[PDB]
RNA sequence: GGCCAGGUAGCUCAGUCGGUAUGAGCGUCCGCCUGAAAAGCGGAAGGUCGGCGGUUCGAUCCCGCCCCUGG
């Protein structure tokens, strides 16, 4: 779409650093978990 | 090192003590290949035809331009009015294809090098293929270190006149060059004795017109040789420099303050060069310095306080020998090539420096109308020294006849070494051989033989095969690498070639903890790639690599191994003093280098990914899994001729319930099984990917001498099924039931795992087939029953098995 | 080091001086289809556009240094 209008009302970036942030917390969160249950599952007989 | 001389200059050389001598370029490169001067490259001139001739340039248009060819045309940077000039009328042809009122031609247009000839080159309308000598051929030469003296014609010149068998006239000589008039010395000169100077000459030249310019002969050797020639006092210092292979310089005799000193640089001094550039120096180089200022980098660089100009009437050159080392160290640090510095750096011979003078102060005044002071300066050290020539060298007479193994014509020896400029003396069998002041590379008997060798051709030297030493062939080791790479490739795994060169941050992808000992690595200075300077101390990084190039070009299932050694340091970097080459190290010097070193011991590694059974009309094939990798363990087990042992274990970057320690009796030899997800995804490795490393010296060598006696009796077959925890590794129980059974047990095979609400929970139901046979009797069904509980007891006791009930 | 054209999806490469890379071909996934496939048709996934900084609400695109290929 003058630089007015083109920056408060567009700047939207805070609402997607939030989005993200909220994922990027959720992957290592989430990762975190597959990573320690990997650590308690039943292992297999290497023998 | 590179040479470029044109081959007319070189045939001229040598054409003085053989009238009439000339050879094909092609027969010149072989001889000069034969006798060991790399020829890098052959360069013909030009070529052109048609209408190609000089003129000169009558007026400016400011560009328009009157030149005079019997004729006068009209042509459209570098010159003024009355230069003789290349021109090339639309004719015939010109080198590059390129057909040209035609076309002021320049020196790279022509295939040589606008180009302006020097006043009174030709006659204007001169046929310019024969003005610029178009027939000549330049060869581009690589010099090796050895042969300092090959950096000139002089020396090149030499060396043909030894291939040939010819009269050589030495450029340097009294005859070619006459000793000027040494009435008082030059100018006040002073040397410090710790420099390393070998030699310094001064001999000035009064009066030289800065309008004259050097001959067109002149400068067509210059360009011909890749140097630019601008003006005399110069032009001759480096074409003698070419011509003899001496370095010479001039400098401004009235730009120079009081007297000259030869001295160490005192703290870090600076000097700007000919270019114009401060260089900072170093407390052990070498200058010439003034009262004012900075003269000259010794033996490196000239600087432009006394460097001659356009306004220089007064030239004093300086004819110096300086250290080789000194040199080296200096033009190395401040990126100077310098064909001053590349030569002395390979030494320089000592004899002709007032030869070399002499030769610069009248080509000068020659052609730039000047007059030789007849006044030398020539310091040669403390104290003076008048023979410049290496240590004589004892050498019997047969001694290139032995080491050639051929029976070379008698006096060969003593011929050859005279043609390269030796004094030989003869006393009964032993040659006492001095060599000349040009070859300081001369310095033993085998020197010697190699100055024979090549001028009499190695192709003389006959092919005799040596005889058979008795060997003791590959070693136990070496045959073991051999068996291991035949069983793997013959299970389907495609052997690759290793790189030593750790990925960027491999460890940090597989999440290796900090004191991980993978991680004390050895790292490089200057890697191919700044972000991969770390040494290997595992094959995997390197195999998973190419796994990746594998799966992301089409190849998906793949299965990779390779045998190399790794490298695994047990302390920082630690470096070892330099031991005197004159003598063998003692065993405790050789074992305190050894210790210095990583322990870099021989690994054997593989991964694997995706399908392990292709598919097939049988059915859809398996993909990989932790037992594939396990099964690589028993294929390199089987290869090495030992028992493995695997145990769960937690290991990065493997999977910590798909792994397994490997162990050879109780020695701890790798891991192997299925990667870590969380490594597979970090990496970009296809799922499931699965690895194995092994330590083959920490595997010993083995051959054992089995004596197997087959019994004629029958067999009894019998099956046992045990439960056991679900963490009782099923080897575990297979050793119990062996350690009970005894000696009538003959095999043992388990075929059956089962699971299910039937047996508790966490607990596993195994079956295993049993067969018994007695060495000297049949067996009843109560013999084998009883080897059978009492290897079910053992079982109990070893790994709480229950009998299935 | 100098000077330069480049580095963009799994492969090979186009394309852009501020909000869409409508990226292409092939590779990967789903559907129709087949006993199961492939093609075909239809529908999707996947790029921190070389790294690190600088400017703006916002940079693959503009500034600086640097990593590696042709140079
Ligand atoms: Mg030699
Ligand atoms: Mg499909």
């Amino acid at each position: 779409v003058k630089e007015q209008r083109a920056e408060a009302g567009k700047r939207v970036n805070a609402a997607r650093n939030a989005a993200q942030r909220s994922y990027d917390e959720r992957l290592a969160t989430l990762r975190a978990e597959r990573d320690a249950a990997v650590l308690v599952a039943e292992g297999i007989d290497v023998t | 090192n590179a040479m470029r001389l044109p081959y007319s200059w070189l045939r001229e050389v040598v054409a003085v003590g053989a009238s009439g001598w000339d050879v094909t370029p092609g027969e010149l490169e072989q001889t000069l290949l034969r006798i060991g001067h790399e020829v890098e490259e052959v360069i013909p001139l030009g070529p052109v035809d048609g209408p190609v001739t000089v003129g000169r340039v009558a007026d400016i248009e400011e560009r328009a331009c009157a030149v005079d060819i019997r004729q006068y045309r009209e042509i459209i940077t570098n010159f003024a009015v009355g230069d003789l000039v290349v021109v090339a009328l639309p004719g015939a042809t010109l080198p590059g294809g390129f057909t040209i009122d035609g076309m002021i031609c320049s020196a790279a247009e022509l295939n040589l090098g606008i180009l302006v000839l020097p006043p009174g080159a030709a006659e204007p309308g001169a046929d310019g293929a024969g003005v610029l000598g178009l027939d000549d051929v330049v060869f581009h030469l690589a010099i090796t270190p050895d042969r300092g003296y090959c950096m000139s014609v002089r020396g090149l010149a030499r060396e043909l006149a030894c291939a040939y068998d010819l009269d050589f006239v030495d450029p340097a000589s009294n005859s070619r060059v006459p000793p000027l008039p040494i009435e008082g010395p030059a100018w006040p000169l002073t040397v410090q004795p710790e420099t390393g100077v070998r030699r310094f000459a001064l001999r000035p030249v009064i009066g030289i017109d800065p309008a004259a310019v050097s001959p067109w002969w002149l400068q067509r050797r210059l360009l011909l040789c890749g140097i630019r020639a601008t003006c005399p006092a110069v032009d001759v210092t480096n074409y003698v420099m070419l011509e003899l292979g001496h370095p010479m310089h001039a400098h401004d005799r009235n730009r120079i303050s009081g007297t000259l000193g030869v001295r160490f640089a005192r703290s870090g001094e600076t000097a700007v060069t000919l270019d114009g550039i401060e260089r900072k120096l170093d407390t052990a180089d070498v200058l010439i310095v003034d009262d004012a200022a900075t003269a000259a980098i010794g033996g490196v660089m000239g600087a432009a306080s006394t460097e001659v100009r356009a306004d220089s009437t007064d030239v004093l050159l300086e004819a110096a020998i300086w250290d080789p080392a000194a040199v080296s160290r200096t033009q190395r640090r401040l990126h100077l090539p310098s064909e001053a510095a590349r030569r002395y750096e390979r030494t320089v011979d000592p004899a002709i420096s007032v030869a070399a003078l002499d030769r610069c102060a009248r080509l000068l005044a020659d052609i730039a109308g000047g007059e030789v002071s007849p006044t030398l300066t020539d310091w040669r050290g403390d104290p003076p020294c008048d023979d410049w020539s290496p240590p004589p060298i004892r050498m019997g007479v047969d001694v290139p006849d032995r080491i050639a193994g051929v029976a070379y014509p008698q006096g060969t020896t003593a011929r050859r070494l005279a043609q390269i400029g030796a004094v030989v003396t003869h006393d009964g069998d032993t040659l006492t051989v001095t060599p000349p002041s040009w070859r300081p590379d001369l310095r033993q008997p085998a020197d010697l033989v190699e100055e024979v060798l090549r001028l009499e051709g190695l192709e003389v030297i006959p092919s005799v095969l040596p005889p058979a030493p008795a060997g003791r062939g590959l070693t136990a080791g070496q045959q073991r690498r051999r068996t291991i790479g035949r069983s793997l490739a013959l299970s389907g795994y495609v052997e690759i070639l290793p790189t030593p060169f750790l990925p960027a941050g491999v460890f940090d992808l597989w999440g290796l903890e900090a004191d991980d000992s993978r991680r004390m690595t050895t790292r490089v200075l200057n890697p191919l790639e700044a972000d991969r300077p770390q040494l290997a101390t595992t094959l995997l990084p390197a195999l998973l690599e190419a796994l990746v190039r594998n799966v992301s070009r089409g190849l998906v299932d793949v299965a990779l191994f390779a045998i190399a050694q790794v490298v695994q340091p047990t302390e920082q970097t630690r470096g070892v003093g330099l031991i005197p080459v004159d003598r063998r190290p003692t065993d405790d010097e050789i074992a305190m280098l050894d210790a210095s070193l990583p322990r870099q011991p021989q690994h054997v590694a593989a991964v694997l990914a995706g399908l392990r059974e292709p598919r097939g009309p049988w059915g859809p094939g398996r993909p990989v899994e932790a037992a594939d990798a396990f099964e690589a363990v028993r294929i390199i087990a089987r290869a090495s001729r030992v028992d493995v042992t695997l145990r769960p274990a937690q290991y990065l970057p493997w999977h910590p319930g798909r792994c397994a320690q490997v162990f050879v009796g109780e020695s701890s030899v790798g891991h192997a099984g299925q990667l870590h997800p969380a490594v597979i995804e970090r990496s970009g490795l296809p799922k499931g990917t699965c690895a194995v490393e092994l330590n083959l010296d920490a595997i010993p060598c083995s051959a054992p001498l089995p004596a197997p006696r087959v019994s004629p009796y029958p067999a009894v077959f019998q099956d046992v099924s045990l439960v056991v925890a679900a963490d009782i590794p099923a080897q575990a129980v297979a050793d119990a039931v062996r350690a009970g059974a005894g000696d009538l047990l003959e095999d043992i095979a388990l075929f059956d795992v089962f699971t299910g609400p039937q047996i508790g929970e966490h607990r596993k139901s195994l079956t295993f087939a049993l067969r018994f046979r007695a060495p000297d009797r049949t067996l009843t069904e109560d013999d084998a029953s009883a080897a059978r509980d009492a290897a079910v007891q053992s079982a109990a006791e070893r790994v709480g098995a229950v009998l299935r009930g």
